[PDB]
């Protein structure tokens, strides 16, 4: 069988704190 | 190499050690030798943490 993620596997790419930042 | 005593320099043998500092992005690790201190605050400061 296959299957359909929706929005899955986002990590954060370090460490560094942050705030409301729509950062890229 | 055939290396033999009797080879005029530059022909001997030379041991080589290349270390590479590198970062990655942890919180921390080994480093030089620092003495500390203790930590002011509320004033205009120069600060290495």
């Amino acid at each position: 069988a296959y299957t359909n993620s929706f929005t899955r596997g986002v990590y954060y790419p370090d460490k560094v704190f942050r705030s409301s930042v729509l950062h890229s | 190499y055939g290396f033999q005593p009797t080879n005029g320099v530059g022909y001997q043998p030379y041991r080589v050690v290349v270390l590479s500092f590198e970062l990655l992005h942890a919180p921390a690790t080994v480093c030089g030798p620092k003495k500390s201190t203790n930590l002011v605050k509320n004033k205009c400061v120069n600060f290495n943490f």
